[PDB]
């Protein structure tokens, strides 16, 4: 995903090899389900939501708002963002211990 | 173009005017909930944006 | 399209460059002089507008 984006997007049971978000867009991407160890990397002022997944591969957090919710297992996590009104990292009911 | 099911042409101006009507204005921008210390504000300095 | 009575073509990039030449910019904006609290300001925030 690139460029200017607005509104809300939904993916359900959408198995994916990896996901990437960039640009100056400010939309809301919502994920759900899936049975593959997907990767993530968000560098944008958008808002990112992930929930109800058995696994998730490497995760990168350079910018934006990332909310990890109800994940069975996470391979690894990283974060180097900077303070702004669009950036905040929150995690809910997810373990890093395989 | 194929305007009105006819092989015809239109002026560049007509298309441009149609385009600008969809340009939009600043009022549609998202409203940030706070201001940082490294933010930038746009203004006419030296007569230019 | 028809250019100088020549059947030629132009890239969209060139068209885009031309289009903005008429959109002007902030300089076209009028002046208000007086401002209130509830008004909003424009700028670039954390890489966003």
């Amino acid at each position: 995903g690139t460029g200017n984006n607005t509104g809300w997007f939904l993916f359900d049971e959408v198995n994916a090899d990896s996901v990437s978000i960039t640009g100056a867009g400010t939309g809301e991407f919502i994920f759900r389900g899936g049975i593959e160890q997907t990767d993530f990397s968000l560098n944008a002022p958008s808002k990112l939501l992930v929930e109800n997944r058995s696994r998730v591969g490497v995760v990168n957090h350079l910018n934006g708002l990332m909310i990890l919710k109800d994940i069975g297992v996470i391979v690894s996590l990283t974060s180097t963002a900077e303070d702004n009104a669009f950036t905040f990292l929150a995690v809910i009911s997810s373990s890093l211990f395989d | 173009g194929c305007f009105d099911n006819t092989s015809s042409t239109i002026t560049v101006q007509q298309l441009v005017n149609l385009v600008l009507s969809q340009a939009g204005g600043l009022c549609d921008l998202p409203q940030a909930g706070g201001i940082g210390d490294n933010d930038l504000i746009a203004g006419c300095i030296g007569g230019a944006e």
